[PDB]
Order: structure tokens, then sequence, then C-alpha cells
């Protein structure tokens, strides 16, 4: 369970962001309970996206996420190129809760 | 002919608060002065006339109950009273016209540790109607996702219980409950109490 | 919204507690989670409690190492532990589903300024 995956690593981009990040641990688990949250420098973690393809009555459009089941992933199609923070993955389905790797985003 | 009500407070398994038993009196007649009056009671919120000539009249029809709840937590019983037991557990008949002879037990329906023999509810579809009584351990399905019936983030088991033992506060400690249904009803009207 | 309590500088070997406060969103339509991080740390789990029970969950890292609370008067939510260490200091975040009776979301959406628990 306990062990997330997250390959890009410290992804490093410019502006003209169609990035996208993806989710996978050491087990196969839930679908419907896994989300991805947005935390700046010094900022409280935001959120994203909770179950792949999913949004918000507020969360920003162009954003946007798809996988189930086995492995998930997420992107922002477009972007004004304003804030490259980490993105942090996090299933919770059945216990124990848990908190993913952690990717971050920036400008070359 | 003769039904004390000692079969109910004898009940020594005393039922749950949501899964509360029932006794049919009727055909029965027996004389209930001293657990009355001479009662060691607390809290005799029964409702009627008075506490008292109910050992004077013929009842059409008497259903009894039995609740093991927290202390303080009386406070809650009562029909149009809120909180975390009409809204789950009982909320009792809006128009109550049987009454209550709870009082506390500590000593009884309790023992050290995380007592075993109550459960009440803490999570429904919405408030409980009057009169009635869940048995389901179905998880709580109240919102947007499914959740393929496991406990889980906005699905969980409804069914927790303060299985609390005697060394508690008042209001945290034992507390018997019966409630009394004196119902009334046409020609078969079979129950006295004198 | 949410407002974390302050920001609290208890001994580097004590118990201590921790308190949250809601804004709109009720704690007894939701439950409420405890995490922790610090200036740059993987954002990392405590546990979590419903608030309609004292139903709390936590790694086996947290079975008797562990404690939370709630009022349901105040509707503060709290935590705590007994005999920490000065490894466990950390900006406590809290965070819940925005809730309002029934009107429920499904996303730990709602994290407060962080009370800095500082073991100290």
């Amino acid at each position: 369970e306990i062990v997330l995956t997250q390959s890009p690593g410290t992804l490093s981009l410019s502006p003209g962001e169609r990035a996208t990040l993806s989710c996978r641990a050491s087990q196969s688990v839930s679908s419907s309970y896994l989300a991805w949250y947005q935390q700046k420098p010094g900022q409280a973690p935001r959120l994203l996206i909770y179950g792949a393809s999913s949004r918000a009555t507020g969360i920003p459009d162009r954003f946007s996420g798809s996988g189930s089941g086995t492995d998930f992933t997420l992107t922002i199609s477009r972007l004004e190129p304003e804030d490259f923070a980490v993105y942090y993955c996090q299933q919770y389905g059945s216990s124990p809760w848990t908190f993913g790797q952690g990717t971050k985003v920036e400008i070359k | 002919n003769l039904c004390p009500f000692g079969e109910v407070f004898n009940a020594t398994r005393f039922a749950s608060v949501y899964a509360w038993n029932r006794k049919r009196i009727s055909n029965c007649v027996a004389d209930y002065s001293v657990l009355y009056n001479s009662a060691s009671f607390s809290t005799f919120k029964c409702y009627g006339v008075s506490p008292t000539k109910l050992n004077d009249l013929c009842f059409t029809n008497v259903y009894a109950d039995s609740f093991v709840i927290r202390g303080d937590e009386v406070r809650q019983i009562a029909p149009g009273q809120t909180g975390k037991i009409a809204d789950y557990n009982y909320k009792l008949p809006d128009d109550f016209t049987g009454c209550v002879i709870a009082w506390n037990s500590n000593n009884l329906d309790s023992k050290v540790g995380g007592n075993y023999n109550y459960l009440y509810r803490l999570f429904r579809k919405s408030n409980l109607k009057p009169f009635e009584r869940d048995i389901s351990t179905e998880i709580y399905q109240a919102g947007s996702t499914p959740c393929n019936g496991v406990e889980g983030f906005n699905c969980y088991f409804p069914l927790q219980s303060y299985g609390f033992q005697p060394t508690n506060g008042v209001g945290y400690q034992p507390y018997r409950v019966v409630v009394l249904s004196f119902e009334l009803l046409h020609a078969p009207a079979t129950v006295c109490g004198p | 919204q949410l407002v974390q309590s302050g920001p609290e500088v208890k001994k580097p070997g004590t118990s201590v507690k921790v308190s949250c406060k809601a804004s709109g969103f009720t704690f007894t339509s939701s439950a409420v989670q405890w995490v922790r991080q610090a200036r740059g740390q993987r954002l990392e789990w405590i546990g979590w409690i419903v608030v309609g029970s004292g139903n709390t969950n936590y790694a086996q890292k947290f079975q008797e190492r562990v404690t939370i609370t709630r009022d349901m008067s105040t509707s503060t939510a709290y935590m705590e532990l007994s005999s920490l260490r000065s490894e466990d200091t950390a900006v406590y975040y809290c965070a819940a589903p925005y809730c309002s009776s029934t009107s429920c979301h499904d996303a730990f959406d709602i994290w407060g300024q962080g009370t800095m628990v500082t073991v100290s």
C-alpha cells in the first residue's frame, strides 16, 4: 500500500504548459477515493482533483484528469504560466489513508 | 390474570436504544403500587393525567419499551425534542401520549469495560420517523459518490455505541429507560391496573 | 474556510493538544483529518476522525501514540498526543471536506492557516 509512485520527479518546463502528472502505487487499490492537491511556497494545500475525472464547483477550467483503478493521471491542458507549485497525490479509500510523493512544476 | 412490571425491569438483558423490545400488555391486570410510588426512581417523566391514577383506571392497551441510555442524554427523550437521538435512534411520537419511567441504574445494566449491552445510531438518510426502529446495518449513503457497501469516507457504519461502564459521571453514567405507550383503541380495550 | 488555533510552542518533551475551528462547513456533517508538514517536507498523514463518531483512524504508527477529540457545542476539533518526541515538530494541518448538513463534497479541500505545532 504505502509505496506510491510518481514518475516525473521534478519536471522542468516553461510557459506554454501541456503538462501532466500520474500516480501509481505498490498495490492495486480503489479508484473513487484518490485525489491530487496543489501546494505553493507557503500556501494551504489547495484542492485540484478528487477522483481522476472530476472537479469542484469552483476549481478552474482547463483542469482535468483521468485513469482509474490501477493507475491515475492528471493534466491542465492550457494555463497562464502564473504559478508552478508542488502537486501531491493521496489515496484514501480504505485505511490507512496516505499521501503521495509530490511532484513539482517550474519554468526554465 | 396477573402481569407484573417485574418481567420488564427484570429483563436484565435490557434492549438497545434502537433495538428496543416490546411486550404487548393486553388481557392482563396487575397492581403496580410500590414500584410506582415507593420506587427509588429518578426523572419520572411519566405523562398522562399524573404519575398516579393509572392504578385506578383500566387501560385500552399498553405497550412497553426499554432503552439503555447515556445519563443526561435524557434531554433528547421527548418527541419534538431534537438531538442526536431523535434524529437517529428514537424520535418519540410527535404527540407522545404514553409515558417514561426511566431512572438511573448505575450498578444495573453496566459493568466495567466497554459494555457490549447497548448500541445506538449516528448516521441516517434523514431524521427518523416517530414511533419506529431501524435494524439496518447498511452503510450511511447520503450524497454524491457511491460506496459499494463498505465503510469509509461519507459512508460509515451508522450504529456506533457508547458502551460506557458504571464508573462514569451522571451524564455519562448508566441510565435505564422504559417507555410505556398507553395507547387508546376501539372496542378491544382489555388492560387494567388496579 | 477554516481557522486553526495559534502557533503553539510546547516543550520538546510534553503532551500536546491542537485545536481547529470551522467556518460555514460543520464538523457534525463530515470528518476531520490531521496531517503533518514543514518547510519543504512530504505532506505526511496523521489520522482522521469522524465527527458523528469517535471513530478515528491512523497508521500502526499511532495505536497508542494518538488521540483525537471533538466539540459538538463549540464545534472545535482537537487532536493530542502524550509523550511525543522532538522530531514531532510540524505545521499540523487539519482538513475536512466542505460539508453543510448533507451538502457535502468528497475532497479534503479545506486546509486552515496551520497551527505551527512546535515542540520547543
